[PDB]
């Protein structure tokens, strides 16, 4: 690939905070070695509580084939 | 005015006073409360 | 995960400074779920 994302997503006392990092890297697949810090991007004041969390996808039209792409999927714990 | 569980995103509250420098004040920034002086400074924060 | 999933902790700025905090945090070297959008 040539570029990677990275976000967090919590939900704290009905604030729902998204941490994002842009980093570009050259490799075949699984995240690289190396150390990011990810700066807080989007703070909202939902309110609700989340209990599922459920990606969109960009279909590409060819019957739908997706781009090849990875997603990786990590629980925060205390 | 409800008031639920849940961030309370209407309000009315504000507060523009003049800053001075170079002076012992008592200041409060947004919620921080201190006394002090308020110099110009070369630190270089980031923007959050 | 190797060393990823570490966040600024807050909007307090620290410089040169070590600070340890507890907050929910990816562990270092954890087992990380990935999916790959194509199928084929």
């Amino acid at each position: 690939f040539k570029n990677l994302r990275e976000f967090v997503f919590k939900n704290i006392d009905g604030y729902f905070k998204i941490y994002s990092k842009h980093t570009p890297i050259n490799l075949v697949r699984d995240l690289p070695q190396g150390f990011s810090a990810l700066e807080p991007l989007v703070d909202l004041p939902i309110g609700i509580n989340i209990t599922r969390f459920q990606t969109l996808l960009a279909l590409h039209r060819s019957g739908w084939t997706a781009g090849a792409a990875a997603y990786y999927v990590g629980y925060l714990q205390p | 005015f409800e008031l639920l569980h849940a961030p309370a995103t209407v309000c009315g509250p504000k507060k523009s006073t003049n800053l001075v420098k170079n002076k012992c004040v008592n200041f409060n920034f947004n919620g921080l409360t201190g006394t002090g002086v308020l110099t110009e400074s070369n630190k270089k924060f980031l923007p959050f | 995960s190797f060393t990823r999933g570490v966040y600024y902790p807050d909007k307090v700025f620290r410089s040169s400074v070590l600070h340890s905090t507890q907050d929910l945090f990816l562990p270092f070297f954890s087992n990380v779920t990935w999916f790959h959008a194509i199928h084929v």
